[PDB]
């Protein structure tokens, strides 16, 4: 079911097996590097491996999660095959520790043997302006749509301004629950007869 | 405006449209004053006992020639990870490793850890294509690869620069890395024993010892080199006035 869907929840506990398989997973984890943080073992234990058979994972990382993200990636069954760099600018297309940071990284991992993806259409650098807190650039949805047109995809730790057609968004700052896919509405009922 | 869509429409990479690529310090004169003379040594590093490079280095810049660069000897991550880097690094020292844009982003981190470093920065060389708005994609690649990474590691116990370098994609077959990495490195004021492995005649630079198989000439002498850091010049930051 095409239009946006979402589940306000605690991702640590939601039985994600009801959701079925996705062509693309994207995740902006609250790495422990406070608020709604997961620990490294809580991250490690996320049941990512059930969300995909063949497809791609897009995993935002910073600081020491550049290493821990790689660990989770491989633990979850993925090989990192690309790494997208979001160069951050401010309005005037000007670039907004030991070095000041001009960028955020998004590891790209692959599981299985995906077929019918349009690889090599976009390049691995996003240039966009910074917006609200942990709000990743919307260009990413366009990149992933061109890479896997039409398919079902899932975003972890998203906010209301992240809901998108063909996406199921999970996160605890969403507003309630809103599922349209028949298959996933069924399973959600059998697994949670009372919400 | 969506710059990723534009790249799909026109072939102009999104970084083509970054501009600016007040207040003055120009301390670089401090660096240049304390700089040792350039020393350089032709050596086949695969067959070279790196332990003959003394003393121990405060900064190592490692630029192994990766196969992905060519699309007279390419080095695999197998070869690189077996370099005995930890035997020449000072107990407190820094490494800058060019990792390319493929498997090296993972295997370079393995190397850093193997040799005793923790990664503290990830410097991205972003390559614009203003001069001709797509190469043979590596089979695993999902996207077109328009950048390279240089990993900064630290072992042992103010910011001027950003972790980006933006230059135009060099001609095919030109493997040179942006000279700007030297400026970032020297701006840290880290220590004056600075080694560039796999440097070339064209990268020789004051304040650095350059070792590589393609150097046409050598002037390296261990005792001469050691002399530049003998007392009272020992723990100089390289950003201080002369004693
Ligand atoms: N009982 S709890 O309040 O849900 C709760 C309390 C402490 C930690 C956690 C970690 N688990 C999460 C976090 C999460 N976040 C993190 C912050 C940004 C937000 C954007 O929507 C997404 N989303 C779903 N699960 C949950």
């Amino acid at each position: 079911l095409f239009p946006p869907q979402w589940i306000c929840c605690d991702i640590r506990y939601l039985d994600v097996s009801i959701l079925g398989k996705f062509a693309v997973v994207m995740a902006d984890p609250p790495w422990d590097i406070p608020y709604g943080t997961l620990t490294d073992d809580e991250m490690r234990r996320l049941n990512i491996p059930v969300l995909q058979d063949d497809g791609f994972l897009f995993l935002w990382v910073t600081g020491r999660a550049m290493e821990l993200g790689r660990e989770c990636l491989n633990l979850w069954g993925y090989e990192r095959v690309d790494e997208i760099i979001w160069v951050k600018t401010n309005q005037l297309q000007r670039i907004i520790h030991w070095l000041n940071h001009g960028k955020e990284h998004c590891l790209v991992g692959v599981k299985g043997n995906p077929q019918g993806f349009n690889q090599g259409l976009d390049c691995d650098v996003i240039v966009a302006e910074v917006r609200s807190t942990s709000h990743k650039p919307d260009e990413i949805y366009g990149m992933i749509e061109r890479l896997s047109p039409g398919t079902r995809k899932i975003e972890l730790f998203g906010r209301p301004h992240n809901v998108q057609p063909n996406w199921i968004t999970l996160g605890n700052q969403l507003d309630g629950i809103h599922l349209l896919d028949p298959d996933v509405v069924a399973r959600f009922k059998q697994r949670y007869p009372d919400g | 405006n969506d710059y990723c869509q534009h790249f799909v429409d026109t072939g102009h990479r999104p970084q083509n449209f970054i501009r600016d690529v007040e207040l003055i310090r120009l301390k670089d004169e401090l660096i240049a004053k304390s700089n040792t003379p350039p020393m350089y040594l032709q050596a086949d590093i695969e067959a070279f006992d790196i332990r003959e490079l003394t003393p121990k280095f405060d900064v190592i810049l490692l630029e192994p020639p990766l196969e992905e660069y060519y699309r007279e000897k390419c080095w695999t991550w197998d070869d690189i990870m077996k370099l005995e880097i930890d035997e020449i690094a000072a107990p407190r020292s820094f490494i800058f490793l060019w990792c390319g844009s493929g498997e090296g982003l993972d295997l370079g981190r393995v190397c850093l850890r193997k040799w005793g470093y923790r990664r503290c920065e990830d410097i991205c060389w972003i390559k614009t294509n203003k001069n001709n708005p797509t190469k043979t994609l590596d089979p695993k690649a999902v996207f077109q690869r328009t950048k390279e990474h240089c990993l900064m590691g630290i072992k042992g116990t103010a910011n001027v620069d950003i972790d980006l370098i933006i230059t135009e994609e060099p001609e095919i077959g030109n493997i040179e890395k942006p000279v700007e990495i030297f400026h970032i490195i020297e701006h840290f004021c880290l220590g004056r024993r600075r080694l560039h492995l796999f440097g070339r005649d064209s990268t020789i630079r004051p304040g650095w010892l350059t070792v590589g198989p393609t150097l046409t000439n050598s002037n390296y002498n261990a005792e001469t080199y050691a002399s530049y850091f003998s007392a009272p010049n020992s723990y100089l930051t390289g950003c201080t006035e002369e004693i």
